[PDB]
């Protein structure tokens, strides 16, 4: 990927299925891009405002499609909560969703960002200028794979898919 | 409405004819609500407003049919919880109240909701809204 900068923010997952561990997945946060969605993302990995993505669960997984996780308020879809809000504005669409290992914003339209996201399992083109690109899986995909076994065309899941560690290298 | 493929047609003025002929002869009888189930075979949310629109006249009685349906709205809103998305490839966005009463939504999501496999029959849905509404017009008289 050639937007990728060594002075954008890393982050980490490191995720469990029912306390099985899966590994971790190492992000790159597009800071030079969408600095004020980059840097929600990065906070919510360390936690450094009271609250994050520690504990939170991928509650939705379409296979070949999107990892989601990210609602730290319900832990089902309906809820969620940034650093500005428990809503804030589309950033740009400038990065597009090309293929699999993308970070991209979940929302319900215009303007109602808060923290759940997606990891992309394909390149899925429909989703562009709707939901915010804002980073890339650096290491890890395999543990993405994994995740996205235990999803269903509807989105449910059939295990309890955890983030039980995150924050910044 | 939608007719079996399912593919989509406009509302025929003969549907249009037909229910203002039974509101106006025969208003507040209890013979409107199956005239109006027969009259709305596949109708779309769409079809169901044109048809309560084309009506002259009752306007205190569109006002509470429209209270009916707003209450229903909300009810849906109350058991149905919007998820955040993304959409997936081919399948439609979760309705909300508004867009079963044809307010918020386009006819191609109307469309999408009710030939979908599994469908979401959002006319069928208001269908029960209205005539529930047309039940407490009845009831009082």
């Amino acid at each position: 990927m050639e937007l990728s900068k060594e002075t954008n923010p890393v982050v980490f997952f490191d995720v469990c299925a029912d306390g099985e561990p899966l590994g971790r997945i190492t992000m790159e946060l597009f800071s030079n891009i969408v600095p004020r969605t980059a840097e929600n993302f990065r906070a919510l990995c360390t936690g450094e405002k009271g609250f994050g993505f520690k504990n939170s669960i991928f509650h939705r997984v379409i296979p070949d499609f999107v990892c989601q996780g990210g609602d730290i308020t319900k832990h089902d879809g309906t809820g969620g909560q940034s650093i500005y809000g428990d809503k804030f504005e589309d950033e740009n669409f400038d990065v597009k969703h090309t293929g699999p290992g993308l970070l991209s914003m979940a929302n319900q339209g215009q303007n109602t960002n808060n923290s759940q996201f997606v990891i992309t399992l394909k390149k899925a083109e429909h989703l562009d200028f709707k939901h915010v690109v804002f980073g890339f899986v650096k290491d890890g995909m395999d543990t993405v794979k994994k995740i996205e076994s235990f999803g269903s065309p509807k989105g449910s899941v059939c295990r309890r898919i955890t983030i039980t560690e995150c924050g910044q290298i | 409405p939608i007719v079996q493929q399912m593919v989509h047609q406009a509302i025929s003025p003969r549907t249009l004819n037909a229910w203002v002929k039974v509101v106006e002869e025969k208003a507040f009888s209890p013979e409107v609500i199956p005239m109006f189930s027969a009259l709305s075979e596949g109708a779309t949310p769409q079809d169901l407003n044109t048809m309560l629109n084309t009506v002259g006249g009752h306007q205190a009685a569109m006002q509470m049919l429209k209270e009916t349906i707003n209450e229903e709205a909300a009810e849906w809103d109350r058991l149905h919880p919007v998820h955040a998305g993304p959409i997936a490839p081919g399948q439609m966005r979760e309705p909300r109240g508004s867009d079963i009463a044809g307010t918020t939504s386009t006819l191609q999501e109307q469309i999408g909701w009710m030939t979908h496999n599994p469908p979401i029959p959002v006319g069928e849905i208001y269908k029960r809204w209205i005539i529930l509404g047309l039940n407490k017009i009845v009831r009082m008289y």
